[PDB]
DNA sequence: CGTTTTATTTTTTTTTTTAAA
């Protein structure tokens, strides 16, 4: 796609030329302290975005995650070309957004498939922490070993108990997290997050019952801890 | 085909609604102006206008419904084409109204496809559950573009071939995505109160509805639904409905006049004399229980029950509440129950229902173990249906010692979690209550404590702050008010005391005192510290635990009084008629 | 003239029932 040439151009010209607030922009330096701390989170803020740019917002949402790999490629593309000292160990990176628009549950539907999203939740019960598969390989005889691996973890969210629409039922969503963001879910606190809506790969699709049984899920780009409760 | 007959139904459909409808102009188009935001595809006509041009041929439209009800989503589109800037995109809703007409006796095989009206309640409900309905796929090989009606509840992902025989049970998986779908929710709802037969009860029956009307549902109302009964492809049966007709523009005692809003209490000009001559109290007193007799207390207490309390602008620190815990006790054979059975016509949310029957999980969910929809929804309930509303409860008696569990949240906490095997959130209490115990033998023997004529828990007393019990004498000249008033009781002329102020007028002078929101830097408000003192020591003879709790009641009571005179500036006279039977308290 | 078949366990709330100085 000629189109991708242009979008990583206006991100290389963007985290490591711009400066606001009085020089020594983070950019220069986040992701070198992502690097000394090896993080793999690098921020990025949206509203500093559409101080430059405000061209990513349109044609990001007919693919959000294409538009993330041509984040993440940019990125890579400066930590080894400027820390190839870097080029050892995990080598491998996906960055934030913190659009800074509250936006609330009980909301999402027909029309918010897949696309700019940004809300929050309050967390209860879920599962430990394990793996799952990455890639595409087994055969040769004319694998399950040597396959690369990521951590993963179920959600559950709930609402504020506060701003409740008045004996509306307290509601309930199947969410997403994964490896890099987790190990910091646990019950009886909310969490603002950039969201992002879809379905199950394949939820029930077929001739059925009279109703199908569909289901909706989110994942987290960014997570930004509204609670805090220590320092 | 036969079913151009409803296409012509349908051309009968435009012939109308694109040309002269009302009032000189259109009907159907501020809709339709209406749903472009998201191609919001829901619009409602009248099904009078079958018969205002169609010349009643309802009859040939009112019988092929789900079979041409696509044809009329078509008509839809076809009407929005011809002037607003479109492409075929736009998809179907069509929500009729307008038919004079009304219900689960009347049901057969045979009462398909029409459009009947039907009422129900809120009850045992289920959320928002989308179906991506639309979808592409094909066969084993090549023709990647399918934008067919795969909706169908037979519908399968395999399919044969498009341009040439392919395999029959290969597949690809396909465009889900730019492409159009739906959304949709269901519940269970149980047959109206206005409705009721003998033996039989208001046996339940389930059903979906669209996008615009989901989720604007609240406890017991009463709707307008559509009889499109349809068939489950399994069978059993369901139905289905596309049309619902559940204070700016005003109630009853006024015509048009204006306000703070366009009509919210315009008529000023009518109430404003039953509003400050306050002798108008004396018709709360008098002309609303004009067939019933008994202390004159109570009748001129409860309304500011009804009324809005305090609801300040204060901390978050802490809450500042409004309402208050009530009671009402005698013995039975003295016309104690009357009341709070005529409040359920009187007043909105008057759930005039037992407290005998209940259970402690009588106010929310318990349980669910099986994907019923997801294995988990314990948040259905009894009493937060409370919109803006009270629950008062008949046989508070023989109750269990689990309720208070609730009660000891009802004035400082109002929030609602459960420890079951599911999750744990809370709520609001909008809602106070009524007290409905009983004595043994009746008689509160006056020789000990009015705590332990009864003996009940040990909080309880603390958080009701007002009793007005109704206690039996023995002197007959008073019982010959009684009978000499049902006089005219059955005899059917005028048959109760003259009245002075209906009760739809009552009922919408109640709105205008609600938002005037007092200013107390009242000087008597700082002399209420004499008119407590003066209180107590009326307290330190009789020697009942008092405290501030009750001080809530000292304000409140006043306050809401100088509510009750549709006023801000709170008045101080409020206080010592407050202060006069509330010198009975102790007293009492 | 060939190439494939088939399993579920623990907890709730009601209405039953049952316990000690
Ligand atoms: N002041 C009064 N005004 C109207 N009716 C009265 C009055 N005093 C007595 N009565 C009549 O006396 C009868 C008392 O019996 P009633 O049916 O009230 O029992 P109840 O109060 O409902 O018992 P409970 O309240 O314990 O259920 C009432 O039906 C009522 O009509």
């Amino acid at each position: 796609l000629g189109p991708r040439t242009e979008i990583a151009n206006r991100f290389q010209s963007f985290l490591r030329t711009f400066v606001d607030e009085r020089g020594a922009y983070t950019y220069r330096d986040r992701i070198r302290r992502m690097c000394e701390q090896n993080m793999s989170s690098f921020v990025v803020s949206y509203t500093d975005l559409a101080n430059k740019e405000h061209v990513l917002a349109y044609f990001l949402p007919e693919a959000p995650f294409q538009m993330l790999e041509i984040f993440d490629k940019v990125a890579k593309d400066m930590v080894l070309s400027i820390f190839p000292t870097y080029e050892r160990v995990t080598t491998e990176i996906h960055v934030r957004i913190s659009l800074p628009l509250i936006e609330e549950l009980r909301t999402f539907r027909k029309l918010h498939l897949n696309q700019l999203v940004r809300t929050l939740g309050v967390v209860t019960a879920t599962t430990g922490v394990l793996p799952q598969l990455s890639v595409i390989k087994y055969d040769c005889v004319k694998n399950m070993e040597q396959t690369l691996y990521r951590n993963y973890q179920k959600i559950t969210l709930q609402e504020s108990p506060g701003r409740i629409p008045a004996g509306r039922i307290p509601r309930s969503k199947d969410v997403i997290l994964l490896a890099d963001l987790c190990d910091q879910c646990k019950p009886g606190d909310e969490l603002e997050v950039t969201g992002i809506y879809t379905n199950n790969y394949d939820g029930s699709l077929n001739t059925d019952q009279g109703f199908p049984v569909f289901a909706t899920v989110i994942i987290a780009n960014h997570v930004v801890v509204k609670d805090s409760k220590q320092v | 085909v036969k079913d151009e007959v409803g296409i012509r139904a349908q051309k009968l459909f435009q012939d109308f609604l694109e040309e002269f409808k009302e009032d000189g102009e259109i009907k159907y188009t501020r809709p339709a102006a209406s749903l472009e935001s998201p191609d919001r595809c829901t619009l409602e006509v009248s099904f009078e206008d079958v018969e205002k041009y169609d010349q009643n041929l309802a009859t040939a439209i009112i019988e092929e419904y789900y079979h041409i009800y696509p044809f009329l989503c078509q008509s839809v589109s076809n009407y929005v084409k011809d002037r607003i800037g479109l492409k075929t995109q736009k998809d179907c809703y069509v929500a009729f109204t307008e038919v004079p007409t009304r219900k689960v006796r009347d049901l057969t095989t045979s009462k398909i496809g029409t459009l009947i009206r039907i009422s129900g309640q809120v009850v045992r409900t289920h959320p928002v559950h989308p179906e991506l309905v639309s979808g592409v796929f094909m066969c084993l090989d090549c023709q990647t573009e399918i934008r067919n009606v795969e909706q169908q509840f037979k519908f399968t992902n395999p399919t044969i071939c498009r341009n040439p025989v392919c395999s029959n049970r290969k597949r690809f998986m396909l465009d889900v995505e730019k492409s159009l779908f739906l959304d949709f929710q269901k519940i269970r709802i149980q047959e109206t109160q206005a409705e009721l037969p003998r033996g039989c009860i208001p046996r339940a029956v389930e059903i979906i509805l669209r996008s615009e009307l989901v989720e604007t549902v609240q406890a017991g109302d009463r709707y307008d639904f559509t009889g499109t009964l349809i068939v489950v492809p399994d069978y059993r049966m369901a139905f289905l409905a596309c049309s619902v007709q559940a204070t700016d523009l005003p109630m009853s005692e006024v015509t048009a006049e204006d306000m703070k809003k366009q009509m919210t209490d315009a008529e000023w000009h009518k109430i404003y004399e039953m509003s400050k001559d306050r002798n108008l109290y004396q018709n709360l007193i008098s002309s609303l229980f004009p067939s019933i007799y008994g202390n004159d207390e109570v009748k001129r207490g409860i309304l500011l029950q009804q009324f809005g309390g305090v609801a300040k602008t204060t901390t978050e620190k802490t809450s500042l509440r409004g309402d208050i815990n009530v009671c009402i006790v005698g013995d039975p054979s003295t016309a104690k129950s009357q009341f709070l059975k005529q409040v359920s016509d009187f007043s909105p949310r008057a759930i005039y229902t037992s407290g005998k029957a209940s259970s402690a999980a009588g106010l929310t969910a318990a349980v669910v173990r099986d994907e019923e929809s997801f294995d988990f929804v314990i948040e259905a309930g009894a009493l937060m249906l409370a919109d803006n509303g009270i629950c008062c409860i008949d046989e508070f008696d023989k109750m269990d010692q689990r309720d208070q569990v609730a009660i000891h949240e009802a004035m400082e906490q109002q929030t609602i979690s459960i420890a079951r095997a599911g999750v744990r959130a809370t709520l609001n209490a909008r809602t106070s209550i009524l007290a409905a115990a009983n004595p043994i033998n009746g008689r509160y023997d006056r020789s000990k404590s009015l705590q332990q004529n009864i003996q009940l828990s040990a909080p309880i007393m603390s958080r009701f702050d007002l009793f007005f019990i109704l206690v039996d004498e023995c002197n007959e000249v008073v019982d010959y008010a009684i009978a000499r008033k049902i006089v005219d009781l059955h005899s059917n002329i005028e048959e109760s005391v003259e009245r002075a102020y209906t009760r739809e007028e009552v009922l919408r002078y109640v709105t205008f005192a609600r938002q005037f929101k007092p200013v107390i830097s009242q000087e008597a408000g700082h002399m209420l510290v004499e008119n407590y003192g003066h209180l107590r020591q009326r307290d330190t003879g009789t020697s009942w635990r008092i405290t501030v709790r009750q001080l809530e009641s000292m304000i409140r009571l006043s306050e809401a009084m100088a509510k009750l005179e549709c006023s801000n500036r709170v008045l101080e006279r409020h206080v010592k008629e407050a202060f006069r039977l509330l010198n009975k308290s102790i007293i009492r």
